[PDB]
């Protein structure tokens, strides 16, 4: 089958709006990987070569999509998806969570087969968080995942084979395992900002008045060890939602945000309606919420609050969310039945 | 006296001046005579400030004897070099070199308050500078040559003639907040703005 | 007799670019080892060999695990790649140090007399370093006894020690210990001896472009980064990966056996698409690889960033060839070659 | 009065004072007179902001009313002696020494702004040096030794004989900025880049 990096992005399109570049890259290093398997499993020259994957960082601002868009890429996958966090993550040794049970994550997600879990595609997100500036679970887990992320033949230490009391580790090849690893890194636009800004002063030096220029020296200032960021080769480059993306996202993914509070409403036998002067007024106070589109949710849990509480203790049929709700809190339509 | 506390936070011995709130807000202050050491801290805040926003105002307040005209013409310099309009704002007086850098604001944006005044008068030398007839003819071209350049400076910024600023400044010329616009040195005598 | 080492460098040479230093040892330490476990056998001898175990630098993406994945390619030897971070000291969570043995264990198939002629590949040993610290020296405390030989219990539960059970008893006192690490801050420290000041009069400051080779290091400059004096005297050998410059990183794009552009090129063809490069582009990919200072890996950070309009347009169109230039390298477009 | 902001970088709630944010973009301010204190700060800045980045030029902003002549060859042999180019900026004034530090900047860095004044003058013994006959032989052959080597640091510089420095620093030599970018003290008189 092997579906195309157009295909791959079709799909990611249904979910997430915005964001071309982290699709087109999520496209085609998805679509790298269903390559480099069926290729390392049937084997051809000329000079037959080893493919070597190419592990994914990406990087955006807090809800414009980076989990979301590993979610979306999770519903397509031929291959074994595991999405985990990197907060939970510790070196070998200290309490929390091993490096490996990530890897347990996608041995359960290929129902315990081994060759199906080596070409898998693991999510480490929140990589940011793992940052430094010893640290045993921001400076240690790098030091950690750095020979999951180039391949090692690891072995889980819980687990192995539904907890057998002799052999409880099984091997895993992580070499065809693409990782894909994400976070805001919320203070490396001020240090990108360093270099390709030039903040300078004074006379003669130029003054001046994010993500899609990041080289390794960014992520090593943030803190993040110069042996880590080379196992992740491809920056996926997550940009920030303007109020024309945040329009979409109300209305035109799936399981888009005004689609699922008209299901809720439909749970009170009510039309829930907006008008586009409404969906625009409330993406003009999500960009000021300065939380991505996960403010989109905050603006309409507000405006919505005092229509949730009376209206499943009315009788209507309508209500309609007019942008003079929006902007201030106004009161409520409620075509009434008929 | 000035109320100033100071946060540590372990990080810093942090201070907190009102002349750090209102530096926040790109107001510079000079409040002191204008010698070296206050044209430095003025040119440095003038530098910093167009780095922060080149395009907001600097605002530049103004209650100032005056002093040397080289200092002067370092503030001055400096004010017309960046990139952001310097709001001039006078407070209580502007005299000598203090005038001119009130002058010095974008038009439009020169003010003073009501029972400030402005002075303007010729540079001098304070003190005896001693010297030979040949080392006193070079002092005095250079007072001259001081005395032109301010007249000029006073002539671009107030629209008047350097030779009506040579006639007026051959005293102390002192301006009222009304009299300095009348006169070009501010644009605006700023209005009261209290709620009562 | 028992391949020399100019026969394996010459192996090495067919994957790894550069790190002559490097391949040199790893060469002459394998043959070393080789002569050693020829010389277990006996007839009359009465000198009997030390390990020389292999202590390797070099900063990040410049083959040190690759030069150790090569060297497993041809080795005759049991071979386990171990990881001295998944390692901590005896009585806590987490590997403990005689998991390494049992991956050389299982590398040789369960043969301890083999295994007890076997070499282990420790990567990132400048991970553990500088409360008790469970996860960094004290790995180095319970490493050393096994760099230097001993009988070592191993449980064969999995790697996981635990006090009851039968263990794989091992002798490790002809067992090679290559270990490495990137030593991310260690050419700073040895810069405070070899070199001058980094500040004043008559001292040499550096530009930022420009790692010391590494060939300069000593225990003293080790102690002071964070391992142990006991672990060091332990690693007789230094081995030098240096950071790799233009001229190498434009043969490690083409010239290896599973060579970067030859993984496109692969990537490409399954597209039916041929790709290739001018000589002029791979060199300005090898310029970028060194702002990346990444290393070999940074190379790939270009390739993807290159060839990612690319690969989202190639398989959705009908193509012949690519052509990929020092236009396409230094602004993204493409422009392919169509077919006729 | 100097106030201070706060910088939100990399780590952010950093309290800095302008000088501090002048000398993190590697510009040294040399405001004061030059004498032992001030070039021991210089020098020390110029050895700091070498060691931060060689590559990246050090700017010099000169206000200074020039001072003591080993002061000046102390400052004059770091700016010469750093791998970082040295961008001289006059602010105001650069009399004696800094006249000569201003002339020491790299070639096509060395600015002043356009109202700036640029004062050249020989050595000068402040105040009286007495002493034995054979004492004064020495202060004079060493103000002669001092007079001679900033002429020499002069012609180097300026592109000017030596003989025709000593011609022009007989008085006070005073330049506008146009009249020392012709002489060679500089060679930008550095246009005003405010956007109104
Ligand atoms: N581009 C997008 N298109 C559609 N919906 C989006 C988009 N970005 C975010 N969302 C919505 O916002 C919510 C959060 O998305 P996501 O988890 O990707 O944020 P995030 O950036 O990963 O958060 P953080 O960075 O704080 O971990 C999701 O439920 C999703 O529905
Ligand atoms: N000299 C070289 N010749 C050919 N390829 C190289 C060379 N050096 C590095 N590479 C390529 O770079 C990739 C990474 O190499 P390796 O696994 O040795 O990382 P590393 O630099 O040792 O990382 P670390 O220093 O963090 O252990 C390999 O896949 C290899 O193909
Ligand atoms: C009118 C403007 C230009 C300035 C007025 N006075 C001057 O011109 C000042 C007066 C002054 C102040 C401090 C020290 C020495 C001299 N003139 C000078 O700065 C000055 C300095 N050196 C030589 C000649 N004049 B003001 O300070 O009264
Ligand atoms: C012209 C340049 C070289 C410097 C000018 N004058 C000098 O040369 C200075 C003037 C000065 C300053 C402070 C203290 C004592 C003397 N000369 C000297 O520093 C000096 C010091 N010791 C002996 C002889 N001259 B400037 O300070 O006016």
């Amino acid at each position: 089958e092997l579906p195309k990096p157009a295909e791959i992005r079709e799909f990611l399109e249904g979910y997430v709006i915005g964001q071309d570049t982290a699709k087109r890259t999520l496209a085609v290093a998805v679509y790298n990987h269903y390559k480099r398997i069926q290729a390392g499993e049937k084997g051809r020259d000329c000079e037959p070569v080893e493919l070597t994957k190419s592990n994914i960082l990406m990087l955006g601002p807090t809800g414009c999509g980076k989990t979301y868009l590993a979610q979306t890429l999770a519903k397509m996958l031929n291959v074994p998806f595991a999405i985990a966090d990197a907060t939970a993550l510790t070196e070998a040794g200290y309490v929390g969570e091993d490096v490996e049970n990530i890897l347990l994550k996608l041995i359960q997600a290929a129902d315990y087969d081994v060759k199906r879990a080596e070409t898998g595609i693991i999510y480490i997100d929140q990589v940011d968080k793992i940052a430094r500036k010893r640290d045993v679970s921001g400076e240690g887990v790098q030091q950690a995942l750095l020979k999951i992320l180039e391949g090692t033949q690891a072995s889980v230490p819980p687990q192995g084979g539904r907890k057998h009391p002799h052999q409880e580790f099984i091997q895993i090849d992580t070499t065809n395992v693409l990782f894909i690893v994400a976070g805001a890194f919320a203070g490396l636009e001020k240090i990108i900002y360093e270099r390709v800004g030039k903040r300078g002063l004074g006379f003669g030096a130029e003054v001046r008045s994010h993500f899609a220029d990041v080289m390794p020296e960014d992520l090593i200032k943030f803190g993040l060890i110069p042996e880590f960021i080379g196992r992740l080769p491809v920056v996926a480059s997550v940009t920030n939602l303007d109020k024309e993306s945040l329009v979409k996202i109300l209305s035109e993914p799936k399981n888009a945000l005004v689609k699922q509070y008209i299901r809720l409403f439909e749970m009170d036998g009510v039309e829930l309606e907006f008008t586009d002067d409404a969906l625009e007024a409330i993406a003009d106070q999500a960009i000021h919420r300065g939380t991505g589109a996960r403010g989109l949710r905050a603006i309409m849990e507000e405006v919505l609050l005092p229509v949730m509480y009376d209206i499943p203790s009315r009788d209507d049929v309508a209500k309609v969310v007019v942008t003079k709700e929006t902007v201030q809190d106004n009161v409520l339509p409620t075509i009434v039945p008929r | 006296i000035l109320p100033s506390f100071i946060e540590h936070s372990s990080f810093g011995v942090k201070e907190s001046n009102p002349y750090n709130k209102l530096f926040e807000e790109r107001i510079i202050f000079l409040g002191v005579q204008v010698d070296d050491a206050s044209a430095n801290d003025i040119m440095a805040q003038l530098l910093v400030l167009e780095s922060l926003d080149p395009d907001r105002d600097i605002t530049m307040y103004i209650n100032s004897p005056g002093g040397g005209f080289t200092s002067l013409m370092a503030i001055y310099d400096t004010m017309q070099y960046v990139r952001a309009d310097i709001q001039t704002v006078c407070l209580g007086q502007a005299a000598s070199a203090a005038a001119v850098l009130l002058a010095a604001g974008t038009p439009g944006k020169r003010m003073a308050l009501p029972n400030a005044r402005v002075l303007i008068h010729q540079p001098s030398l304070s003190g005896v500078i001693q010297g030979q007839f040949s080392d006193l003819e070079i002092q005095a071209a250079e007072i001259e040559r001081m005395r032109t350049l301010m007249e000029t400076t006073l002539a671009r910024h107030t629209g008047k003639d350097a030779g009506v600023i040579r006639k007026d400044t051959d005293r102390d010329k002192i301006l009222t907040a009304e009299e300095a616009k009348d006169y070009g040195i501010i644009d605006t005598v700023l209005e009261y703005r209290k709620l009562s």
